[PDB]
RNA sequence: CUGGUGACUAUAGCAAGGAGGUCACACCUGUUCCCAUGCCGAACACAGAAGUUAAGCUCCUUAGCGUCGAUGGUAGUCGAACUUAUGUUCCGCUAGAGUAGAACGUUGCCAGG
RNA sequence: UUAUUGGAGGUAGAGCACUGUUUGGACGAUUCAGACAAACUCCGAAUGCCAAUAAUUUAACUUGGGAGUCAGAACAUGGGUGAUAAGGUCCGUGUUCGAAAGGGAAACAGCCCAGACCACCAGCUAAGGUCCCAAAAUAUAUGUUAAGUGGAAAAGGAUGUGGCGUUGCCGUGACACUGCGCCGAAAAUGUACCGGGGCUAAACAUAUUACCGAAGCUGUGGAUUGUCCG
RNA sequence: CUGGGGCGGUCGCCUCCUAAAAGGUAACGGAGGCGCUCAAAGGUUCCCUCAGAAUGGUUCAUUCAUAGAGUGUAA
RNA sequence: UUGGCACCUCGAUGUCGGCUCAUCGCAUCCUGGGGCUGUAGUCGGUCCCAAGGGUUGGGCUGUUCGCCCAUUAAAGCGGUA
């Protein structure tokens, strides 16, 4: 599971999820990519499951770039407690994903093989995705 | 040269700044009207409350 | 149950601009409250012990550029 | 290698730009600076013919300026060219 | 460490100046020239 | 043209190449006098003039780094209508980034030529 | 209040020049590319605010007499907290209720329209509506849907069907986008979220011409209180 | 005080964020500090410029280095 | 269900289990119909339709629950303060 080695503040306000993707909207390292078309938090466990699906389908022969990182911690209260008495403890780490953002990139395989690997990864994610290639012209 | 302004929509439910502009225009009750000299300040007041008033040229 | 170790803040100090550019001020009028020289004293304007900028004469306040990355405030007699 | 551009007259509101892009045109600027608009399909064909850094004979109004593509704004969602800049080669 | 200090000069009973000092750093009776309103002049005021 | 001293957001800077020095500005010579070194005539200070453009400095050329920077479009957003959709529409304002490009300072006063 | 002009300030956005976080290269930590931030900023709006002198407008301030109030609520929006739970909770902003009747939303303080001095068996409109209940279009033109979708929901699945297209073969494949529908869809007294009847338009999307519709406005008479000129 | 009360925690002051680019702005929201110190660490005049790195030397020297140091103490 | 919230009720809305009497839902326990099966047969597994009727007598415990004894076609899960 990806997570920062350290952060300055462990308790953070949850990020704003309205709007469109600030950047990373293009394939820059690989040949094909998976582009989000809806918005969600993406957790490190979801990232790991999607990455495992992709790498298993391409037999660790091509190469994958994970374009998102879960920089943001989020807290959760302990079970069966009333409101108040301070913020809860860190539960996990999320990345903010908005329409346009490229989630994964792959290179070194055919278009059909990449499409299938990315479909398998997409079914592990809480967002709708589209197969994309590097933009030319 | 002259503009007739009619207060066509109510000020009930409108923000206080819009109400203040309505009053500064000289409008009093719904469907009341004023005749004013056309100039940029009057145009700006009208623009602020254009959704509440109807403007015609005399 | 638990408890929080936070919950402290000092009183707000009401800093910032106290008179407008182009406004007439009597001598001694405080023009700017600040920590450090966020704005510098210009013509006929003094800097207090707590960095307060105040007018040394009666006149009109002018906030102006001071170099590339600094600014200042002056007071010019109306005449 | 050729493409006709229609000059945009005056200011175009946000609604005007939206209607243009719906009807299938791409707003562009030629650089005197000229605001123009082209057809996305014909532009794609010319770019395919001449390459990215090729040379185009843009028919701006009555004249014909030899230009290239200095920059272009694209929309990865909807897969649409949204703006073009044509630098006159001189 | 730090204690309150009262300075009074010879030809006055005004005792109008109070100040502070570190007893460890300055074990002596500190002396200083201070203006004395009674005499309208500076005088040698010394810690009591 | 040089020099002093000001004003102006580095368009003024930095860097890389050339030309210059009679007066001037300098590097320079000395430590006897004013003065000076946690040590040193290095610097500061005073006396000067053998020497040299080598450097600082001035003029010419480079857009290389920095700096400035549109138009057009986009993000955002005041207001309005729809709406509950990680929203839509209209209107006004309008970035940041990036592009064309600008820029190897301009200029007041005084003195010298 | 608006117009113009000047100013203070660092939010939205953006960006990586600082701090911190992070992914691939290359090279002998540097460089290259690409990302993240309430307590990051090389940057930086819209607004809002403070002022100055024109248009419109009618307050504003001072001093005294007399209070009541210190349980607030919903809605919309900027945020914290909670779980991008609550008809939750705490702040900012606006409206309404409170203290507001009338029309609409079946009924429904807080939503939409709109502020009732009194009388009328006059008229025009607002939101919302015009087949019957129940006032007004079984209105007009073009198209979409066949699911009673309309008249409560997702990942995901699918030769449903309309409109744009890009291409391969020489009728027909593959592909992408978009409109409207389908499945996914199980609760407890009784049909049982269209309010009922009913509707294939009486649904939906554009465009148009009418009308209905309030205690809004207008018309007529009257009451009281104010100004200005009875 | 308290998302019933108790138990736990808190109670005054300072700095930051939340705070929506004037000011102000709440929660048992997110982070820290204070209840001093200094006889110079005050005043004034004069002079001076840092951290780091590389390169050589059994701290000393050179060059890059707008501060990436320091500013008694938290921001 | 355990909770979160504190909106009705503190000038009173009787709390658990059992008894009596039921009534409704279907995510069906039995019985009826059917597809697939790693369904030879007899038996089973799983899914679909189906709420008409049926769906126990004891030992222990206040118990709900649960375990056990002996049955049964079956000894279903929930709602109704
Ligand atoms: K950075
Ligand atoms: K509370
Ligand atoms: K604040
Ligand atoms: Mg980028
Ligand atoms: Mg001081
Ligand atoms: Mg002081
Ligand atoms: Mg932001
Ligand atoms: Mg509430
Ligand atoms: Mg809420
Ligand atoms: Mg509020
Ligand atoms: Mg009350
Ligand atoms: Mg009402
Ligand atoms: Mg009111
Ligand atoms: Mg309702
Ligand atoms: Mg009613
Ligand atoms: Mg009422
Ligand atoms: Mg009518
Ligand atoms: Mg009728
Ligand atoms: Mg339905
Ligand atoms: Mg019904
Ligand atoms: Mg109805
Ligand atoms: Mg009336
Ligand atoms: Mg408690
Ligand atoms: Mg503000
Ligand atoms: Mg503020
Ligand atoms: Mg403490
Ligand atoms: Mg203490
Ligand atoms: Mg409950
Ligand atoms: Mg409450
Ligand atoms: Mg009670
Ligand atoms: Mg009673
Ligand atoms: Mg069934
Ligand atoms: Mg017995
Ligand atoms: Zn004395």
């Amino acid at each position: 599971m990806l997570l920062p080695k350290r952060v300055k503040y462990r308790r953070q306000h949850r990020p704003k999820t309205t709007g469109r993707s600030k950047g990373g909207n293009y394939v820059t390292f690989g040949e094909f990519g998976l582009q989000a078309t809806t918005t969600s938090w993406i957790t490190s466990r979801q990232i790991e499951s999607a990455r495992i699906a992709m790498t298993r389908y391409m037999k660790r022969g091509g190469k994958v770039w994970i374009k998102i990182f879960p920089h943001t911690p989020y807290t959760k209260k302990p079970l069966e407690v009333r409101m108040g008495a301070g913020k809860g403890a860190v539960e996990g780490w999320i990345a903010v994903v908005k329409p346009g953002r490229i989630l994964f990139e792959v290179a070194g395989v055919s278009e059909e093989v990449a499409r299938e690997a990315l479909r398998l990864a997409s079914h592990k994610l809480p967002v709708k995705t589209k197969f994309v290639k590097r933009e030319e012209l | 040269a002259k503009l007739q302004i009619t207060l066509t929509r109510s000020v009930i439910g409108r923000p206080e700044t819009q109400r203040k502009t309505v009053e500064a225009l000289g409008l009093k009750k719904t469907n009341s009207s004023v005749v004013v000299e056309d100039n940029p300040a009057i145009r700006g007041q009208i623009n602020k409350v254009k959704h509440l008033v109807t403007v015609e040229e005399k | 149950v638990s408890s929080t170790k936070n919950g402290r803040d000092s009183e707000s100090k009401r800093l910032g601009a106290k008179r407008a550019d182009g406004q007439f001020v009597t001598g001694g009028s405080i023009l700017y409250r600040q920590r450090g020289t966020k704005i510098y004293p210009g013509e006929n304007v003094g800097r207090g012990g707590d960095d307060t900028l105040f007018a040394k004469i009666d006149g009109v306040v002018k906030f102006e550029r001071k170099g590339r990355d600094k600014k200042q405030v002056s007071v010019y007699a109306v005449a | 290698a050729s493409l006709k551009s229609i000059i945009r007259q005056g200011k175009q509101t946000r609604s005007d730009l939206k209607q243009l892009r719906k009807s299938g045109k791409v707003p562009a600027v030629v650089y005197k600076n000229v605001s123009v608009k082209v057809d996305e399909v014909e532009f794609i064909k010319v770019i395919r013919e001449v390459g990215r850094n090729g040379v185009i004979e843009l028919g701006v109004g009555s004249k014909t300026i030899k230009v290239m593509v200095a920059d272009y704004q694209f929309d990865p969602l909807k897969n649409q060219i949204t703006h073009i800049d044509f630098l006159a080669i001189n | 460490v730090r204690v309150n200090v009262t300075l009074a000069c010879t030809e006055c009973g005004d005792r109008n100046y109070i100040t502070t000092k570190n007893k460890r750093n300055n074990p002596e009776r500190i002396e200083m020239k201070k203006y004395c309103p009674r005499l309208n002049k500076y005088t040698l005021h010394r810690e009591t």
